[PDB]
Protein backbone atom coordinates (compact mmCIF):
# COMPACT_ATOMS: atom_id res chain seq x y z
CA UNK A 1 0.00 0.00 0.00
CA UNK A 2 2.17 2.68 -1.29
CA UNK A 3 4.41 1.92 2.16
CA UNK A 4 7.18 2.44 -1.06
CA UNK A 5 8.14 5.74 -2.00
CA UNK A 6 11.17 7.82 -3.87
CA UNK A 7 14.05 8.21 -1.28
CA UNK A 8 12.97 11.63 -2.04
CA UNK A 9 11.89 12.21 1.28
CA UNK A 10 14.95 11.08 3.14
CA UNK A 11 17.80 12.10 1.63
CA UNK A 12 17.44 15.19 -0.52
CA UNK A 13 18.35 17.34 2.50
CA UNK A 14 22.25 17.36 1.66
CA UNK A 15 23.18 18.98 -1.64
CA UNK A 16 23.06 22.30 0.64
CA UNK A 17 23.40 20.97 4.32
CA UNK A 18 26.67 19.74 3.36
CA UNK A 19 27.62 23.26 2.07
CA UNK A 20 27.63 25.09 5.58
CA UNK A 21 29.89 21.42 7.31
CA UNK A 22 32.85 22.90 5.02
CA UNK A 23 32.77 26.54 5.36
CA UNK A 24 32.81 26.12 9.50
CA UNK A 25 36.41 23.92 8.82
CA UNK A 26 38.23 25.46 5.82
CA UNK A 27 38.28 22.95 3.60
CA UNK A 28 36.59 22.86 0.33
CA UNK A 29 35.20 19.38 -0.02
CA UNK A 30 33.17 18.63 -3.64
CA UNK A 31 29.52 16.40 -2.68
CA UNK A 32 27.67 15.00 -5.52
CA UNK A 33 25.00 12.34 -4.73
CA UNK A 34 24.89 9.80 -7.16
CA UNK A 35 21.17 8.77 -7.20
CA UNK A 36 18.72 10.24 -5.06
CA UNK A 37 15.44 8.51 -5.96
CA UNK A 38 16.82 4.79 -3.78
CA UNK A 39 12.65 3.71 -2.62
CA UNK A 40 13.92 2.99 0.90
CA UNK A 41 11.31 1.72 3.25
CA UNK A 42 8.66 4.46 4.52
CA UNK A 43 9.15 3.97 7.96
CA UNK A 44 12.73 5.03 7.60
CA UNK A 45 11.61 8.73 7.26
CA UNK A 46 13.42 9.64 10.55
CA UNK A 47 16.23 6.71 11.18
CA UNK A 48 18.29 6.93 7.92
CA UNK A 49 17.83 10.65 6.32
CA UNK A 50 19.72 12.26 9.85
CA UNK A 51 22.07 9.31 10.57
CA UNK A 52 23.67 10.09 6.88
CA UNK A 53 24.44 13.50 7.87
CA UNK A 54 26.86 12.56 10.65
CA UNK A 55 28.67 10.02 7.87
CA UNK A 56 28.87 13.34 5.94
CA UNK A 57 30.31 15.72 8.52
CA UNK A 58 33.84 13.42 8.46
CA UNK A 59 33.58 13.49 4.87
CA UNK A 60 34.28 17.27 4.29
CA UNK A 61 36.30 18.32 7.88
CA UNK A 62 37.73 15.52 9.27
CA UNK A 63 39.52 14.10 5.43
CA UNK A 64 40.45 16.51 3.05
CA UNK A 65 42.99 19.03 3.80
CA UNK A 66 43.48 22.45 2.40
CA UNK A 67 45.06 23.76 -1.00
CA UNK A 68 48.20 24.22 1.62
CA UNK A 69 48.29 20.45 2.68
CA UNK A 70 46.71 19.23 -0.37
CA UNK A 71 48.55 19.88 -3.59
CA UNK A 72 51.60 18.59 -1.45
CA UNK A 73 50.16 15.41 -0.30
CA UNK A 74 48.70 13.06 -2.93
CA UNK A 75 45.37 14.34 -3.33
CA UNK A 76 44.41 16.76 -6.34
CA UNK A 77 43.70 20.56 -5.78
CA UNK A 78 39.90 19.50 -5.49
CA UNK A 79 38.21 15.91 -4.03
CA UNK A 80 35.25 14.86 -4.92
CA UNK A 81 32.86 12.74 -2.17
CA UNK A 82 30.03 10.63 -3.08
CA UNK A 83 26.70 10.62 -1.51
CA UNK A 84 24.68 7.13 -2.58
CA UNK A 85 21.62 5.18 -2.42
CA UNK A 86 20.94 1.88 -3.79
CA UNK A 87 19.37 -1.82 -2.99
CA UNK A 88 21.67 -4.89 -2.45
CA UNK A 89 19.03 -8.00 -2.35
CA UNK A 90 16.89 -6.56 0.82
CA UNK A 91 19.00 -4.32 2.11
CA UNK A 92 19.12 -0.29 1.34
CA UNK A 93 22.26 0.92 1.22
CA UNK A 94 21.99 4.80 1.51
CA UNK A 95 26.03 4.71 1.52
CA UNK A 96 28.65 8.36 1.92
CA UNK A 97 32.19 8.67 1.52
CA UNK A 98 34.90 11.27 1.07
CA UNK A 99 38.73 11.56 0.07
CA UNK A 100 29.14 6.94 20.33
CA UNK A 101 25.19 8.49 20.17
CA UNK A 102 25.29 8.14 16.89
CA UNK A 103 25.85 4.65 16.62
CA UNK A 104 22.14 3.76 17.45
CA UNK A 105 20.51 6.93 15.54
CA UNK A 106 20.73 4.71 12.44
CA UNK A 107 20.50 1.26 14.47
CA UNK A 108 17.52 2.40 16.16
CA UNK A 109 15.67 1.24 12.84
CA UNK A 110 17.76 -1.32 11.34
CA UNK A 111 21.51 0.13 10.71
CA UNK A 112 25.01 0.43 11.79
CA UNK A 113 27.58 3.26 10.12
CA UNK A 114 30.78 2.73 10.55
CA UNK A 115 34.21 3.64 9.91
CA UNK A 116 36.75 2.34 6.84
CA UNK A 117 39.49 3.76 5.48
CA UNK A 118 42.60 3.73 4.08
CA UNK A 119 45.95 6.35 3.94
CA UNK A 120 45.51 9.18 1.02
CA UNK A 121 41.71 8.11 -0.15
CA UNK A 122 39.35 8.77 2.22
CA UNK A 123 37.30 7.47 4.66
CA UNK A 124 34.52 5.26 3.75
CA UNK A 125 30.74 5.08 5.63
CA UNK A 126 27.73 2.89 4.90
CA UNK A 127 24.61 2.24 6.59
CA UNK A 128 22.62 -1.11 6.69
CA UNK A 129 18.70 -0.83 6.68
CA UNK A 130 16.44 -3.29 5.11
CA UNK A 131 13.94 -2.20 2.03
CA UNK A 132 12.00 -5.25 1.49
CA UNK A 133 8.80 -4.60 3.45
CA UNK A 134 6.52 -7.29 1.81
CA UNK A 135 6.45 -11.39 0.83
CA UNK A 136 7.29 -14.28 3.51
CA UNK A 137 5.57 -18.38 2.58
CA UNK A 138 4.98 -18.95 6.03
CA UNK A 139 3.41 -22.33 7.60
CA UNK A 140 0.31 -21.59 9.22
CA UNK A 141 -0.38 -23.71 12.65
CA UNK A 142 -2.62 -23.81 15.28
CA UNK A 143 -2.71 -24.73 19.00
CA UNK A 144 -5.61 -24.50 21.11
CA UNK A 145 -7.06 -21.77 18.65
CA UNK A 146 -3.15 -20.03 18.86
CA UNK A 147 -2.15 -19.77 14.97
CA UNK A 148 1.58 -19.82 15.20
CA UNK A 149 3.12 -19.39 11.49
CA UNK A 150 6.55 -21.37 10.93
CA UNK A 151 8.81 -19.61 8.01
CA UNK A 152 8.68 -21.75 4.92
CA UNK A 153 12.21 -21.51 3.77
CA UNK A 154 12.97 -23.28 7.35
CA UNK A 155 10.95 -26.45 7.03
CA UNK A 156 11.79 -28.99 4.83
CA UNK A 157 8.57 -31.50 5.25
CA UNK A 158 5.74 -32.34 7.05
CA UNK A 159 5.26 -35.65 7.81
CA UNK A 160 2.14 -37.54 10.36
CA UNK A 161 3.54 -39.63 12.88
CA UNK A 162 1.93 -42.20 14.78
CA UNK A 163 2.70 -42.09 19.14
CA UNK A 164 4.18 -45.12 18.48
CA UNK A 165 7.26 -44.57 16.28
CA UNK A 166 8.80 -42.10 19.30
CA UNK A 167 11.35 -43.79 21.25
CA UNK A 168 12.72 -41.82 23.93
CA UNK A 169 16.59 -42.21 24.73
CA UNK A 170 19.16 -40.34 26.60
CA UNK A 171 16.09 -37.70 27.57
CA UNK A 172 14.42 -36.42 24.38
CA UNK A 173 12.35 -37.80 22.33
CA UNK A 174 12.91 -39.15 19.02
CA UNK A 175 11.83 -40.66 15.78
CA UNK A 176 13.87 -42.92 13.25
CA UNK A 177 13.13 -41.37 9.92
CA UNK A 178 15.11 -42.64 6.64
CA UNK A 179 17.84 -43.66 8.51
CA UNK A 180 18.43 -40.53 10.43
CA UNK A 181 17.33 -39.50 14.18
CA UNK A 182 15.07 -36.14 14.77
CA UNK A 183 14.67 -34.95 18.25
CA UNK A 184 10.67 -34.52 18.09
CA UNK A 185 9.56 -31.80 20.42
CA UNK A 186 5.94 -31.09 21.32
CA UNK A 187 5.03 -27.04 20.50
CA UNK A 188 2.32 -26.37 23.30
CA UNK A 189 5.16 -27.70 25.24
CA UNK A 190 8.20 -25.45 24.56
CA UNK A 191 5.80 -22.78 24.77
CA UNK A 192 4.19 -23.96 27.71
CA UNK A 193 0.34 -24.27 27.47
CA UNK A 194 -2.55 -26.17 28.75
CA UNK A 195 -2.82 -28.98 26.06
CA UNK A 196 -5.14 -31.41 26.25
CA UNK A 197 -2.61 -34.85 26.30
CA UNK A 198 -2.07 -36.27 22.91
CA UNK A 199 -4.25 -37.16 20.00
CA UNK A 200 -3.49 -40.99 18.11
CA UNK A 201 -1.56 -39.79 14.95
CA UNK A 202 -0.28 -36.43 15.88
CA UNK A 203 1.40 -34.04 12.74
CA UNK A 204 4.92 -33.58 13.25
CA UNK A 205 6.54 -30.31 11.13
CA UNK A 206 10.50 -30.76 10.51
CA UNK A 207 12.10 -27.67 10.51
CA UNK A 208 16.25 -27.03 9.67
CA UNK A 209 18.29 -25.30 11.73
CA UNK A 210 22.29 -25.05 11.20
CA UNK A 211 23.18 -27.99 10.31
CA UNK A 212 20.61 -30.00 11.99
CA UNK A 213 16.97 -30.22 11.97
CA UNK A 214 14.80 -31.29 14.86
CA UNK A 215 10.47 -32.07 14.81
CA UNK A 216 7.75 -29.97 15.77
CA UNK A 217 4.71 -31.52 16.67
CA UNK A 218 1.14 -28.95 16.65
CA UNK A 219 -2.15 -29.54 17.69
CA UNK A 220 -4.01 -28.53 13.53
CA UNK A 221 -2.22 -27.09 10.56
CA UNK A 222 -4.20 -24.29 9.44
CA UNK A 223 -2.61 -23.64 5.94
CA UNK A 224 0.22 -21.85 4.17
CA UNK A 225 0.01 -18.57 3.19
CA UNK A 226 1.97 -14.76 3.02
CA UNK A 227 1.55 -12.94 6.43
CA UNK A 228 2.85 -10.08 6.97
CA UNK A 229 5.31 -10.00 9.87
CA UNK A 230 6.37 -6.99 12.20
CA UNK A 231 8.26 -6.27 14.95
CA UNK A 232 5.91 -6.92 18.30
CA UNK A 233 7.41 -4.18 20.63
CA UNK A 234 10.15 -4.45 22.76
CA UNK A 235 8.13 -5.77 25.36
CA UNK A 236 9.44 -8.91 24.66
CA UNK A 237 12.84 -8.71 23.40
CA UNK A 238 13.49 -10.92 26.19
CA UNK A 239 11.38 -13.76 25.07
CA UNK A 240 13.45 -15.61 22.53
CA UNK A 241 10.97 -18.77 21.53
CA UNK A 242 9.49 -16.26 18.63
CA UNK A 243 10.27 -13.14 15.99
CA UNK A 244 7.95 -11.40 15.33
CA UNK A 245 4.00 -11.60 15.33
CA UNK A 246 1.60 -10.49 12.67
CA UNK A 247 -2.04 -9.95 11.58
CA UNK A 248 -3.63 -12.44 9.25
CA UNK A 249 -6.77 -11.96 7.16
CA UNK A 250 -9.91 -12.46 9.43
CA UNK A 251 -7.96 -10.14 12.07
CA UNK A 252 -6.32 -12.82 13.78
CA UNK A 253 -3.07 -12.63 15.29
CA UNK A 254 -0.41 -14.53 14.74
CA UNK A 255 3.03 -15.25 16.23
CA UNK A 256 6.05 -16.53 13.92
CA UNK A 257 8.18 -19.17 15.10
CA UNK A 258 11.57 -18.33 15.19
CA UNK A 259 12.45 -21.45 14.22
CA UNK A 260 15.91 -21.34 16.06
CA UNK A 261 14.40 -20.25 18.95
CA UNK A 262 13.14 -23.19 20.27
CA UNK A 263 15.07 -25.94 22.35
CA UNK B 1 -62.96 3.19 24.23
CA UNK B 2 -61.88 0.08 23.64
CA UNK B 3 -62.80 -0.69 19.98
CA UNK B 4 -62.32 3.28 19.47
CA UNK B 5 -59.73 3.65 22.37
CA UNK B 6 -57.73 0.90 20.31
CA UNK B 7 -57.68 3.75 17.74
CA UNK B 8 -57.47 6.22 19.78
CA UNK B 9 -54.09 3.90 20.92
CA UNK B 10 -52.75 3.15 17.77
CA UNK B 11 -53.08 6.50 16.43
CA UNK B 12 -51.36 7.48 19.61
CA UNK B 13 -48.50 5.05 18.71
CA UNK B 14 -48.05 5.83 15.21
CA UNK B 15 -47.46 9.61 15.24
CA UNK B 16 -45.24 8.61 17.77
CA UNK B 17 -43.80 5.58 16.31
CA UNK B 18 -43.32 7.17 13.10
CA UNK B 19 -41.53 9.57 14.99
CA UNK B 20 -38.61 6.80 15.78
CA UNK B 21 -39.41 5.81 12.08
CA UNK B 22 -37.93 9.52 11.64
CA UNK B 23 -34.91 9.32 14.00
CA UNK B 24 -33.85 6.11 12.06
CA UNK B 25 -33.62 8.31 9.09
CA UNK B 26 -32.22 10.87 10.32
CA UNK B 27 -29.52 9.16 12.26
CA UNK B 28 -28.99 7.03 9.29
CA UNK B 29 -27.35 10.07 7.63
CA UNK B 30 -26.14 12.34 10.34
CA UNK B 31 -23.97 9.42 11.28
CA UNK B 32 -23.07 8.07 8.07
CA UNK B 33 -22.12 11.03 6.64
CA UNK B 34 -20.18 12.18 9.13
CA UNK B 35 -18.15 9.16 9.20
CA UNK B 36 -17.84 8.48 4.98
CA UNK B 37 -16.80 11.82 5.44
CA UNK B 38 -14.76 11.90 9.26
CA UNK B 39 -11.85 11.06 6.95
CA UNK B 40 -10.85 14.82 6.37
CA UNK B 41 -9.46 16.27 9.55
CA UNK B 42 -6.60 14.99 11.97
CA UNK B 43 -5.68 11.44 11.32
CA UNK B 44 -8.03 10.23 14.20
CA UNK B 45 -10.47 10.13 11.12
CA UNK B 46 -10.15 6.36 10.79
CA UNK B 47 -10.70 6.58 14.42
CA UNK B 48 -13.73 9.14 14.76
CA UNK B 49 -15.24 7.25 11.67
CA UNK B 50 -15.70 3.71 13.63
CA UNK B 51 -16.70 5.16 17.06
CA UNK B 52 -19.37 7.38 14.98
CA UNK B 53 -20.41 3.52 12.85
CA UNK B 54 -21.49 1.40 16.03
CA UNK B 55 -23.71 5.04 16.82
CA UNK B 56 -26.12 3.92 14.19
CA UNK B 57 -25.52 -0.22 14.48
CA UNK B 58 -26.84 0.15 18.31
CA UNK B 59 -29.23 2.79 16.83
CA UNK B 60 -31.04 0.71 14.08
CA UNK B 61 -31.88 -1.96 16.43
CA UNK B 62 -34.28 0.42 17.79
CA UNK B 63 -36.74 0.68 15.03
CA UNK B 64 -36.24 -3.13 14.20
CA UNK B 65 -37.98 -3.78 17.15
CA UNK B 66 -39.68 -0.14 17.55
CA UNK B 67 -41.59 -1.10 14.29
CA UNK B 68 -42.06 -4.45 15.56
CA UNK B 69 -44.76 -2.70 17.78
CA UNK B 70 -47.61 -1.13 15.07
CA UNK B 71 -46.32 -4.43 13.36
CA UNK B 72 -48.22 -5.95 16.15
CA UNK B 73 -50.21 -3.44 17.67
CA UNK B 74 -52.16 -2.14 14.36
CA UNK B 75 -53.08 -6.20 14.97
CA UNK B 76 -54.82 -5.12 18.08
CA UNK B 77 -57.14 -2.91 16.16
CA UNK B 78 -57.26 -4.84 13.48
CA UNK B 79 -58.97 -6.94 14.99
CA UNK B 80 -60.06 -5.27 17.60
CA UNK B 81 -61.75 -3.14 15.74
CA UNK B 82 -62.63 -6.31 13.60
CA UNK B 83 -64.61 -7.41 17.08
CA UNK B 84 -66.84 -4.56 16.11
CA UNK B 85 -67.56 -6.96 13.40
CA UNK C 1 0.98 25.33 33.59
CA UNK C 2 -2.17 23.25 33.54
CA UNK C 3 -2.09 19.86 33.05
CA UNK C 4 -4.16 17.28 31.60
CA UNK C 5 -4.01 13.36 32.57
CA UNK C 6 -6.49 10.69 32.25
CA UNK C 7 -8.29 9.91 35.35
CA UNK C 8 -9.15 6.25 36.17
CA UNK C 9 -9.37 3.77 39.33
CA UNK C 10 -7.83 0.89 39.94
CA UNK C 11 -10.08 -1.03 43.08
CA UNK C 12 -10.32 2.08 45.12
CA UNK C 13 -7.14 3.44 44.02
CA UNK C 14 -7.21 6.12 41.53
CA UNK C 15 -4.37 6.83 39.31
CA UNK C 16 -3.92 9.44 36.18
CA UNK C 17 -1.54 10.50 33.37
CA UNK C 18 -0.96 13.17 31.01
CA UNK C 19 -2.87 12.85 27.84
CA UNK C 20 0.52 13.75 26.27
CA UNK C 21 0.65 9.94 25.99
CA UNK C 22 -2.41 8.98 25.33
CA UNK C 23 -3.70 7.59 22.04
CA UNK C 24 -7.55 5.96 23.27
CA UNK C 25 -9.37 3.87 24.97
CA UNK C 26 -11.05 0.29 24.39
CA UNK C 27 -12.54 -2.79 26.35
CA UNK C 28 -10.76 -5.55 27.27
CA UNK C 29 -11.23 -8.24 24.28
CA UNK C 30 -9.23 -10.99 22.85
CA UNK C 31 -5.96 -10.41 23.97
CA UNK C 32 -3.64 -13.07 21.96
CA UNK C 33 -1.78 -14.58 24.69
CA UNK C 34 2.19 -14.24 24.33
CA UNK C 35 4.09 -17.43 25.30
CA UNK C 36 7.20 -17.50 27.72
CA UNK C 37 6.48 -13.95 28.08
CA UNK C 38 6.97 -11.84 30.91
CA UNK C 39 4.86 -12.02 34.30
CA UNK C 40 3.44 -8.42 34.05
CA UNK C 41 2.48 -8.61 30.62
CA UNK C 42 -1.63 -9.73 29.04
CA UNK C 43 -0.52 -10.34 25.47
CA UNK C 44 -0.78 -8.36 22.07
CA UNK C 45 -4.20 -7.03 20.08
CA UNK C 46 -4.97 -5.75 17.01
CA UNK C 47 -5.62 -2.21 16.54
CA UNK C 48 -6.18 0.12 13.35
CA UNK C 49 -4.20 -2.65 12.03
CA UNK C 50 -0.77 -3.41 13.74
CA UNK C 51 -0.30 -5.23 16.82
CA UNK C 52 0.14 -3.48 20.58
CA UNK C 53 0.59 -4.97 23.38
CA UNK C 54 -1.40 -5.27 26.59
CA UNK C 55 0.28 -4.96 29.72
CA UNK C 56 -1.40 -5.42 33.49
CA UNK C 57 -0.45 -2.12 34.45
CA UNK C 58 -2.19 -2.48 37.79
CA UNK C 59 0.57 -5.91 38.17
CA UNK C 60 3.76 -3.45 37.99
CA UNK C 61 2.87 -1.37 41.13
CA UNK C 62 1.56 -4.65 42.78
CA UNK C 63 -1.70 -3.13 43.74
CA UNK C 64 -5.06 -5.08 43.87
CA UNK C 65 -6.20 -6.30 40.71
CA UNK C 66 -8.70 -7.92 39.06
CA UNK C 67 -9.15 -9.85 36.00
CA UNK C 68 -12.74 -8.91 35.78
CA UNK C 69 -13.04 -5.39 36.43
CA UNK C 70 -9.88 -5.44 34.18
CA UNK C 71 -12.09 -3.51 31.89
CA UNK C 72 -10.35 -0.54 29.97
CA UNK C 73 -7.22 -0.91 27.75
CA UNK C 74 -5.70 2.14 28.17
CA UNK C 75 -3.19 2.93 25.01
CA UNK C 76 -0.37 4.40 25.58
CA UNK C 77 2.77 6.35 23.05
CA UNK C 78 6.26 7.11 24.10
CA UNK C 79 8.61 8.38 21.70
CA UNK C 80 8.16 5.73 19.32
CA UNK C 81 7.02 3.07 21.54
CA UNK C 82 3.12 2.14 21.61
CA UNK C 83 2.19 0.20 24.75
CA UNK C 84 -1.49 -0.67 26.32
CA UNK C 85 -2.27 -0.70 29.87
CA UNK C 86 -5.53 -3.39 31.23
CA UNK C 87 -7.35 -1.23 34.30
CA UNK C 88 -10.64 -0.68 35.88
CA UNK C 89 -13.38 2.19 35.12
CA UNK C 90 -12.17 5.82 33.81
CA UNK C 91 -13.52 8.95 34.44
CA UNK C 92 -11.96 11.11 32.16
CA UNK C 93 -10.50 14.42 31.77
CA UNK C 94 -8.89 16.38 35.37
CA UNK C 95 -7.10 19.69 35.40
CA UNK C 96 -4.23 19.55 36.80
CA UNK C 97 -2.12 21.90 38.38
CA UNK C 98 0.80 23.10 40.96
CA UNK C 99 -1.58 23.52 43.36
CA UNK C 100 -3.07 20.29 43.01
CA UNK C 101 0.17 18.65 43.46
CA UNK C 102 1.67 17.56 47.02
CA UNK C 103 4.84 15.86 46.56
CA UNK C 104 5.81 13.88 49.06
CA UNK C 105 7.83 10.99 47.49
CA UNK C 106 8.74 9.43 50.68
CA UNK C 107 5.74 7.35 52.18
CA UNK C 108 5.28 4.80 49.74
CA UNK C 109 6.79 1.96 47.97
CA UNK C 110 7.86 2.18 44.09
CA UNK C 111 9.23 5.35 43.65
CA UNK C 112 10.45 6.89 40.03
CA UNK C 113 7.43 5.33 38.43
CA UNK C 114 4.84 8.11 39.89
CA UNK C 115 6.14 11.86 39.54
CA UNK C 116 3.56 12.41 42.51
CA UNK C 117 0.13 12.70 44.04
CA UNK C 118 -2.29 15.48 43.34
CA UNK C 119 -5.30 15.61 45.33
CA UNK C 120 -9.12 16.57 44.13
CA UNK C 121 -10.83 18.61 47.51
CA UNK C 122 -9.70 15.24 48.96
CA UNK C 123 -8.88 12.30 46.97
CA UNK C 124 -6.61 9.64 45.79
CA UNK C 125 -6.09 10.56 42.56
CA UNK C 126 -1.80 9.37 42.08
CA UNK C 127 -0.47 11.49 39.38
CA UNK C 128 1.78 8.52 37.21
CA UNK C 129 5.01 8.95 34.86
CA UNK C 130 4.17 7.28 31.57
CA UNK C 131 7.85 7.89 30.67
CA UNK C 132 9.44 6.15 32.87
CA UNK C 133 6.59 3.74 34.08
CA UNK C 134 7.37 2.53 30.20
CA UNK C 135 11.35 2.70 30.70
CA UNK C 136 10.84 0.09 33.29
CA UNK C 137 8.62 -2.38 29.87
CA UNK C 138 10.91 -1.92 28.24
CA UNK C 139 15.01 -2.44 28.02
CA UNK D 1 -57.71 -14.73 21.87
CA UNK D 2 -55.61 -12.05 19.90
CA UNK D 3 -57.18 -9.59 21.49
CA UNK D 4 -56.23 -11.57 24.80
CA UNK D 5 -53.07 -11.79 22.68
CA UNK D 6 -52.33 -8.00 22.74
CA UNK D 7 -52.68 -8.67 26.54
CA UNK D 8 -48.91 -9.61 26.42
CA UNK D 9 -48.15 -9.89 22.45
CA UNK D 10 -46.84 -6.38 22.43
CA UNK D 11 -46.08 -6.84 26.29
CA UNK D 12 -43.03 -8.93 24.83
CA UNK D 13 -42.45 -6.43 22.08
CA UNK D 14 -42.00 -3.09 24.90
CA UNK D 15 -39.51 -5.23 26.93
CA UNK D 16 -37.58 -6.82 24.01
CA UNK D 17 -37.11 -2.94 22.63
CA UNK D 18 -37.46 -1.59 26.38
CA UNK D 19 -33.01 -3.05 25.52
CA UNK D 20 -32.89 0.71 24.40
CA UNK D 21 -33.16 2.22 27.98
CA UNK D 22 -30.06 -0.20 28.20
CA UNK D 23 -28.52 -0.66 24.74
CA UNK D 24 -29.12 2.61 23.14
CA UNK D 25 -28.33 5.02 26.30
CA UNK D 26 -25.11 2.37 26.09
CA UNK D 27 -23.88 3.79 22.86
CA UNK D 28 -24.60 7.40 24.22
CA UNK D 29 -22.16 7.05 27.15
CA UNK D 30 -19.57 5.03 25.67
CA UNK D 31 -19.86 8.40 23.24
CA UNK D 32 -19.61 10.67 25.59
CA UNK D 33 -16.85 9.60 26.95
CA UNK D 34 -15.09 10.04 23.82
CA UNK D 35 -15.95 13.15 23.67
CA UNK D 36 -13.99 14.13 26.72
CA UNK D 37 -10.97 12.70 25.46
CA UNK D 38 -11.65 13.80 22.00
CA UNK D 39 -11.68 16.89 22.91
CA UNK D 40 -8.52 17.12 25.44
CA UNK D 41 -7.06 15.21 22.06
CA UNK D 42 -5.56 18.60 20.22
CA UNK D 43 -7.58 21.36 17.89
CA UNK D 44 -6.72 20.36 14.53
CA UNK D 45 -8.78 17.61 14.13
CA UNK D 46 -11.46 19.90 16.03
CA UNK D 47 -13.66 18.42 13.11
CA UNK D 48 -14.29 15.11 15.21
CA UNK D 49 -15.52 16.82 17.94
CA UNK D 50 -18.35 19.05 15.61
CA UNK D 51 -20.08 16.26 16.04
CA UNK D 52 -18.89 14.24 18.70
CA UNK D 53 -21.66 16.04 20.06
CA UNK D 54 -24.05 14.71 17.39
CA UNK D 55 -24.92 11.53 19.00
CA UNK D 56 -25.68 13.77 22.23
CA UNK D 57 -28.15 14.82 20.36
CA UNK D 58 -29.57 11.75 18.35
CA UNK D 59 -29.36 9.96 21.70
CA UNK D 60 -31.53 12.44 23.85
CA UNK D 61 -33.56 12.43 20.83
CA UNK D 62 -34.76 8.76 20.84
CA UNK D 63 -35.38 9.41 24.23
CA UNK D 64 -38.66 11.94 24.38
CA UNK D 65 -40.20 9.91 21.45
CA UNK D 66 -39.02 6.38 23.38
CA UNK D 67 -40.79 7.46 26.58
CA UNK D 68 -43.44 8.63 23.86
CA UNK D 69 -44.41 5.00 22.88
CA UNK D 70 -44.05 3.48 26.32
CA UNK D 71 -46.48 5.97 27.62
CA UNK D 72 -48.66 4.53 24.75
CA UNK D 73 -48.76 1.20 24.09
CA UNK D 74 -49.06 0.98 27.78
CA UNK D 75 -52.60 2.72 26.68
CA UNK D 76 -53.84 -0.56 25.02
CA UNK D 77 -53.24 -2.53 28.17
CA UNK D 78 -55.77 0.02 29.70
CA UNK D 79 -58.00 -0.32 27.48
CA UNK D 80 -57.41 -4.09 26.30
CA UNK D 81 -58.23 -4.62 30.18
CA UNK D 82 -61.72 -3.39 29.08
CA UNK D 83 -61.68 -5.39 26.12
CA UNK D 84 -60.84 -8.44 27.25
CA UNK D 85 -64.02 -8.24 29.76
Amino acid sequence: GSHMVPISFVFNRFPRMVRDLAKKMNKEVNFIMRGEDTELDRTFVEEIGEPLLHLLRNAIDHGIEPKEERIAKGKPPIGTLILSARHEGNNVVIEVEDDDVVKNVVESLNGSISIESEKDKGTKVTIRLPLTLAIIQALLVKVNNLVYAIPIANIDTILSISKEDIQRVQDRDVIVIRGEVIPVYRLWEVLQIEHKEELEEMEAVIVRVGNRKYGIVVDDLLGQDDIVIKSLGKVFSEVKEFSGAAILGDGSIALIINVSGIV
Amino acid sequence: SQIGETLENIRSIEKLIQNIMRIARETNILALNATIEAARAGEAGKGFMIVANEVQNLSNETNEVTKQIVEKAREILESSQRSLE
Amino acid sequence: KEFEVLSFEIDEQALAFDVDNIEMVIEKSDITPVPKSRHFVEGVINLRGRIIPVVNLAKILGISFDEQKMKSIIVARTKDVEVGFLVDRVLGVLRITENQLDLTNVSDKFGKKSKGLVKTDGRLIIYLDIDKIIEEITV
